[PDB]
């Protein structure tokens, strides 16, 4: 998963770790199935590129690229098993319901601040 | 840094070491290639510049039958072209020949290997040397490299893992010829002596693990596992960690007394390790029962002088000592009375591997059993016997006296033959 | 006050590259030759080693020796190479092949006239030097031969200017020549009578503050010769800078050299630490101090606490306070009198200079006449004596031109000198 | 001192100097070493010394940074050595028109990292109607701005196809 | 009869390399283009950057 | 500058020097044409190649070398062969008629019509080269013009070249093993001007290097083409210090007289590791350690004299490759803690390296390997006594009732000079024992 670990990688300078949610706003507008030069364009307008060689391995092991398994790769392939099933939690926890939502509501009702370190610290 | 220099003699040995060594190389995750597809191999290994790595191991054998099968094999690429040494032509069941005529001239380049491998380790923990005294050649050359490596290096730590002939079954007639010529190097000479006896495994084998023709495949496996159990406390971090000397300095209490009983546990099958619930106490009861024992010595006919344990797996102190406890309360079996505690543990985090092959299951928990009780007496007595009613009248004797050894040799080591068990139920008797 | 630098033999001309580097870098000097430092501190006495041509652009007032030009070559072809002069590479065909007879008698003979006559010249464009640095190695053939002659000449030619001797005195476990105590003996008689004062330097001693010291697994004579380079650095900075309290090598030797003779120092330098302990130190006199005396921070495989330290010198650099540069030495001398002479109170000198080293917030450097360098003379001498003996390694000297006579004489005068580090170090008040 | 290496003529022009050194350099790709000497004696100017500056810019026509030293690549100097570039360094020049301009950073971050061409220079040009000529531009680029990029990779010239079809 | 020695050869042939058939291919070198040995270590950082 | 003139004598020294130059133009980088290759025809060149060749104005160059032989046919296969236009049609001299294994015959009947020729061939080159290290001579004294005209050409350059340098890799006879029969005549004949006339001799008998071919380079049946690419390997080791650019560079004298205790004892033990196959050369962990300690290892060296039987003197270390100063001062200290090999007494330092960066070149179709790295370790010590024991006992049995004399004595050679031969290696076995003694 070479082409994987690079637009990872490459978002995560480009845009800052915390904010990795940008290619999966990019990649939610774009329509399932979508055309690998629309995917291009879409995924790199956020300054994410991808050698050629690269591409040709993501568009061989993917005219159409499955998105949504672009995205459960994205977010899936990374991750140890440990971190596989504690983000797979947190989803839940967030989203009882399994409807592929989540609101502001229920985010900061589930979301949890008392015990960071660094309010703790004050 | 904590490198353990590996030696193989005879067939016995040869097969023990390349058992071994198919267990070590999977144990690392070490293709036969010798290069993985953490200084943890250090230990066994020497890594190369190309990202691959060699064994530190001499296989040994006045015959070449053993040494090309290990040269044309699955490891060629694993093993060194040297230190790999063949002879011209073996002992043949032959002490004489073995330690005076024949093997006196490969014994020489033979420590020119070692001596290269030592100069290459650095933290160097001890030589561990795998062979049978039953042997023509493993009981020749080793006494001559053995002697020779103590002359050179001193008291440095030296392990013998030694297939010494089982009381029932054995494969020559002039095995206690050889046994008994052979104790006498094994004893002055080698710093800790292991039991590994055949009809025994044979039996643990056949009982426990449920195979109806196990073979000296089987048992050169289970006798590489227990190595690698014994081995793994300086290969792995654990909560108790037990070097060579560590061990040494608690089952050596005299210095003529350095033979060993091993046993292995659990030693179960594919089907039956599932429904088994494997807990510590259930592992130490297995291993405390004859059954579990490797050796043709019965726990219960003797005093357990001292007991050390690597358990390996997921296994914590505070099951390790309800399983002390629980072998303290339960009177199978005694120890010896000035000797209160007893008993040494060397915990390891890492669980047993098993190798392509083989029938043992893995179990994420494990534990051998490394002992020094009075109770090997019996088996010398078993020896002596054994080599007295044929040297009675003066049998397979002209074979020795016409190379080059003098009679009276025979006279020497069945005097310290003798001497062993006279030690030995001397340090046994009570106050 | 101009200091002109001389390099004899491989060791001596790789040590003055990485010598004439670090200057370079911290007088802000590029191997163009064109200043371009950041502070005018640097112009203010760039003079001390530089001298400019008519393009506005400073030269090293360095003359290099060699009989092989390959180590010419080399030095040329480092990377401030070209910033040296081009008349200034003195060089001859035949090399001195470890011979201190070849280097001193026939070879380097015809050869001191032209390096007499280069050094002559640089020594006449400055106003009124200051004196002479030297950086050789006693173990080899034409950095020692010829360093001794270069000596003696320049001793003779100017009496009353302040000759430095960097020597690199090897020693026998980390050793590369046979006849190297041979050399070595035929080298220090000449020293200690032609020298203003000898800056003893040992590889075996650099091998272990690269290895225990900086941590560094393999670092090569790169490396070795930066810590020489940084010695001479901060032996010469006050001179080059100002400071709260400025010396000078006329003020080292006379805090330093009580008796003629007594003038060989081991030298140390500090701070030193790894790249991973760094950060885990702070930076300070206090821990600048416990290093000075130190001996793995000791530059001259010497064992230091075997002997009593005459005297010794602390050149810090630095914005610092002149209560923790001098109270804490008088801690040193009150916790360590017994490592320091009684007769001689306070055997500290201490000079202050307000500009650091380049990288450094604050450091300093140690020269010590302690008698503890008897311990490698004796040792050396013994060497000496135990091929003298049976003649060995003689027929070489002899057709060279040396006598048995003279050889003798260079083994009493090691004696002489080894006897009177000794009668120090025992003898009471 | 048998490996392989990329020799260039190349000049240094030190300060005050009336004249270029007229130097060359060989740089052996395999490592990062580089050593220098100049072409009237043959004395060895730089030592094989390691440099951190990529292997990819030490094509023809292109200055570096030598331990402070501008040193300016002017031709090959062995024809073994322009086999090898051609292969490897192949130049090749795009220019990008005027209504591309709020994607000038798009399309140059496209050549750097997703047509992997390496940018040797990239400029900007006012065309007039004589150069239109003199150069034989595109006429729809007369009298207007537009940037170009000299840039090296294998394959050079496909590599521009693929870029002007990918991009408008 | 010495027409007929042509068809005999000779059993060993001279400066013969006796190779075991390694696997080069799997083991990633070339006997012939790789410099066999240790890369000597290059201990990370200098007196430079330590100063 | 930095020249050395090879001198190549008999048919032994003609096929080692042509291995030598085939090696030596191997890592110059020079065709067996004589020239560059074309494709890297760069305009400047650099100074390293001149200590070895020649060069000209249309850029091809010439090895500074003399082949020398009375015999036609061993320098007609060089000047027929891949090298004839690398090598000049003279300093290739021939003679006519051989020696046949006569010392009498090569120096005293055969070898004047050809001495002066081979001076004025030795003139030519020395002219050229402006600052001339020495000479090297490959022969073996086993044979005639290898003996008798190397002796005399040995003379004949002492007298007239004064204090130049001089190291003669000769062959001497294998203590076992010998092809001629009055091979042991002629060694103890030659000794006497190997040891005045020649100021360094290096031993480079032929079993050694059979057995070392055997054991470590696993080679059945190794030839004298393997053997003289070995000992080119061992010149080039040794010569390339000034050769390439290295940590410490030595030149010859540098380490003449840190080789050479006293005048008469310079005969000094060669060796040189790691030499090893491709498929065994990454099996082990080839460190400068395990390298000093393979070639200080009795079976790693070129010559049978095991030095546990004697007692060393001086030893020369010269690394190649990325060999590191304070490796070699680990395996220095290693060797010292070693008590199997042990110095004399009189000798505490006893140590001299020189590291380069140039590792050694295999040839094309070879089957050496090249390596990281490698040493070559020349050693004077008193072991050497038991070789001339070997060859001066075969060399009374051989006299004791006037053996092949004949031949000798009607060649113009006196009966007495075997005599004063025999004296001359008596008192070169009872220096070398007085200063092995203790002191
Ligand atoms: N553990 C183990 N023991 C074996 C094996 N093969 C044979 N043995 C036993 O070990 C004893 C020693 O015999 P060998 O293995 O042949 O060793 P050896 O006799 O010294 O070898 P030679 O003298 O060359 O024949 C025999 O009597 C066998 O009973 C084996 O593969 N593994
Ligand atoms: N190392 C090496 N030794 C050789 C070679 N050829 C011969 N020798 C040995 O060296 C000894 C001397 O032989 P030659 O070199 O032929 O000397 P020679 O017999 O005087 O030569 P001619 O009189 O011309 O035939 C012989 O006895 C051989 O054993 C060789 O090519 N390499
Ligand atoms: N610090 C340092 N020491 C060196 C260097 N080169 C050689 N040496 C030492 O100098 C000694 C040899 O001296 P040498 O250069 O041969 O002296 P010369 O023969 O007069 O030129 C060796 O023992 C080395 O330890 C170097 O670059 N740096
Ligand atoms: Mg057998
Ligand atoms: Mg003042
Ligand atoms: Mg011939």
């Amino acid at each position: 998963k070479p082409f994987l670990a690079d637009i990872l990688n490459k978002a995560a300078e480009r845009l800052g770790h915390k904010q990795l949610w940008r290619v999966a706003s990019q990649l939610e507008r774009l329509p399932s199935p979508a055309s690998a030069d629309v995917a291009r364009d879409a995924l790199r307008d956020i300054c994410v590129f991808l050698s050629d060689e690269d591409y040709a391995h993501m568009c061989e092991t993917y005219r159409m690229i499955d998105t949504a398994a672009l995205i459960e790769s994205l977010s899936t392939a990374p991750l140890t098993p440990r971190r596989r099933h504690v983000v797979n939690l947190a989803v839940h926890k967030l989203d009882p319901n399994a409807t592929g939502i989540i609101s502001y509501i229920t985010l900061s009702d589930h979301y949890d601040v008392l015990r960071h370190p660094e309010v703790r610290n004050g | 840094m904590r490198e353990a220099i590996c030696i193989h003699i005879g067939q016995a040995g040869c097969q023990v070491g390349n058992a071994c060594w198919e267990l070590f190389c999977l144990e690392h995750g070490i293709q036969p290639d010798g290069s993985m597809p953490d200084d943890a191999f250090n230990t066994f290994f020497s890594e190369t510049g190309a990202g691959k790595h060699v064994p530190r191991c001499l296989f040994l054998d006045l015959e070449p039958t053993v040494v090309d099968e290990v040269r044309t094999g699955t490891y060629r690429q694993l093993f060194n072209p040297e230190q790999l040494v063949s002879g011209k032509e073996d002992a043949a069941n032959n002490y004489a020949r073995g330690h005076y005529t024949i093997g006196k001239e490969i014994v020489d380049l033979a420590l020119d290997r070692i001596r290269k491998l030592a100069d290459n380790c650095t933290g160097l923990q001890g030589f561990m040397v795998f062979h049978a005294v039953g042997g023509g050649t493993g009981s020749g050359l080793g006494a001559l490299l053995l002697e020779r490596l103590s002359v050179d290096y001193g008291k440095k730590s030296k392990l013998g893992y030694t297939v010494y002939p089982s009381p029932q079954v054995s494969t020559a007639v002039v095995e206690p010829y050889n046994c008994v010529l052979s104790t006498h190097s094994l004893l002055e000479h080698t710093d800790v002596a292991t039991m590994l006896d055949n009809e025994a495994i044979y039996d643990l084998t056949r009982r426990s693990l449920d195979i109806e023709r196990p073979s000296y495949t089987n048992v050169n496996r289970l006798i590489g596992q227990v190595v690698s159990s014994l081995t793994a406390s300086l290969r792995f971090d654990g909560a108790l960690n037990v070097d060579l000397t560590e061990f040494q300095t608690n089952l050596v209490p005299y210095p003529r007394i350095h033979f060993v009983l091993t046993s292995y546990a659990p030693v179960v099958s594919a089907e039956k390790a599932y429904h088994e619930q494997l807990s510590v106490a259930d592992i130490t009861n297995s291993v405390f029962e004859p059954a579990g024992m490797l050796t043709k010595c019965d726990p219960r006919h003797g005093k357990y002088m001292s007991c050390c344990l690597m358990y390996r797996g997921d296994v914590v102190p505070k099951d390790v000592n309800a399983a002390i406890a629980t072998i303290k309360t339960k009177r199978t079996i005694q120890f010896v009375d000035w000797c209160p505690t007893g008993f040494k543990c060397g915990i390891n985090y890492q669980p047993p591997t098993v190798v392509p092959g083989g029938d043992l299951a893995k179990v994420q928990r494990a534990v051998c059993m490394i002992a020094n009780s009075t109770a090997i007496a019996e088996v010398f007595a078993r020896i002596d016997h054994k080599f007295d009613l044929m040297y009675s009248k003066r049998a397979f004797v002209h074979w020795y006296v016409g190379e080059g050894m003098e009679e009276g040799e025979f006279s020497e080591a069945r005097e310290d033959l003798a001497a062993l068990e006279k030690d030995y139920e001397e340090v046994g008797a009570e106050s | 006050r101009e200091i002109v630098s001389c390099q004899a033999g491989q060791c001596g001309n790789q040590i003055g590259s990485k010598f004439w580097e670090v200057i370079s870098d911290e007088h802000g000097v590029d191997p163009t030759g064109t200043y371009q430092g950041d502070s005018d501190l640097q112009l203010e006495r760039i003079n001390v080693y530089f001298d400019e041509s008519s393009g506005g652009r400073y030269v090293p007032r360095a003359v290099l020796m060699d009989l092989e030009p390959g180590t010419m070559d080399s030095v040329r072809a480092g990377p401030y190479g070209q910033l040296f002069r081009p008349d200034n590479f003195i060089f001859g065909q035949s090399g001195a092949g470890n011979n201190w007879a070849k280097g001193h008698y026939t070879e380097g003979a015809e050869l001191i006239d032209s390096v007499l006559d280069v050094c002559r010249k640089e020594a006449e464009s400055c106003d009124c030097l200051q004196g002479f640095q030297l950086s050789h190695s006693l173990g080899g053939g034409t950095g020692s031969g010829m360093g001794t002659l270069l000596i003696s000449k320049l001793r003779e030619e100017y009496p009353d200017r302040i000759m430095m001797t960097f020597s690199v005195i090897p020693s026998p476990r980390v050793s590369d020549t046979v006849v190297e105590p041979y050399n070595t003996t035929l080298s220090v008689h000449q020293l200690v009578e032609n020298s203003d004062e000898s800056m003893c330097i040992d590889n075996e001693a650099l091998y272990d503050i690269c290895f225990r010291t900086l941590k560094l697994t393999t670092p090569t004579f790169g490396d070795l010769n930066h810590l020489v380079a940084a010695v001479m650095s901060g032996v010469t900075c006050c001179l080059r800078f100002p400071g709260q309290l400025n010396s000078d090598l006329r003020k080292l030797a006379v805090n330093l050299v009580p008796f003629p003779r007594l003038h060989f120092f081991m030298m140390g330098f500090a701070p030193l630490t790894s790249r991973g302990s760094q950060q885990y130190r702070g930076l300070s006199v206090a821990e600048l101090t416990q290093q000075m005396f130190d001996a793995k921070n000791m530059m001259q495989a010497a064992d230091p606490r075997h002997g009593r330290y005459l005297t010794a010198s602390a050149l810090f650099r630095g914005r610092m306070s002149t209560k923790e540069v001098d109270e804490q030495m008088l801690n040193v001398q009150n916790k360590n009198s017994s490592y320091f002479i009684e007769w001689i109170p306070n055997n500290i000198k201490s000079s202050i200079c307000d500009i650091p080293p380049k990288g450094l917030k604050m450091s300093v450097t140690f020269i010590g006449n302690n008698t503890c360098i008897q311990e490698m003379f004796r040792r050396v001498g013994e060497q000496f004596t135990g091929m003298f003996r049976r003649k060995a390694f003689l027929h070489w000297y002899t057709g060279e031109g040396m006598d048995e006579m003279e050889f003798t004489e260079a083994e009493s005068n090691m004696n002489d000198l080894v006897s009177e580090y000794q009668q120090y170090q025992d003898a009471t008040v | 001192t048998l490996d392989s290496r990329m020799a260039f003529h190349a000049q240094q022009q030190d300060p005050g100097a009336p004249q270029p050194r007229q130097l060359i350099l060989r740089y052996f790709y395999e490592s990062g070493t580089v050593e220098l000497m100049e072409v009237p004696s043959g004395r060895l100017y730089l030592k094989r010394t390691a440099v951190d500056i990529p292997a990819s810019s030490f094509t023809v026509g292109s200055t570096v940074m030598l331990f402070g030293k501008a040193t300016t690549i002017t031709a090959f100097a062995d024809e073994v050595t322009r086999q090898l570039c051609a292969q490897c360094s192949e130049s090749t020049t795009v220019v990008i028109t005027e209504e591309a301009f709020p994607s000038l950073g798009r399309y140059l971050a496209m050549l750097t990292e997703e047509c992997c061409f390496t940018i040797t220079d990239v400029e900007m040009v006012w065309v007039q109607r004589e150069t239109i000529s003199s150069f034989n531009l595109p006429e729809k680029l007369a009298d207007t701005r537009i940037v170009v990029v000299l840039c090296t990779r294998k394959k050079a010239v496909e590599k521009g196809f693929a870029f002007v079809e990918r991009t408008t | 009869v010495m027409a007929g020695y042509r068809s005999v050869d000779v059993l060993h042939p001279v400066g013969e390399q006796l190779t075991r058939n390694y696997d080069w291919e799997s083991a990633g070198i070339d006997p012939t283009q790789y410099r066999f040995g240790k890369r000597s270590t290059s201990s990370d950082g200098t007196t430079a950057t330590a100063l």
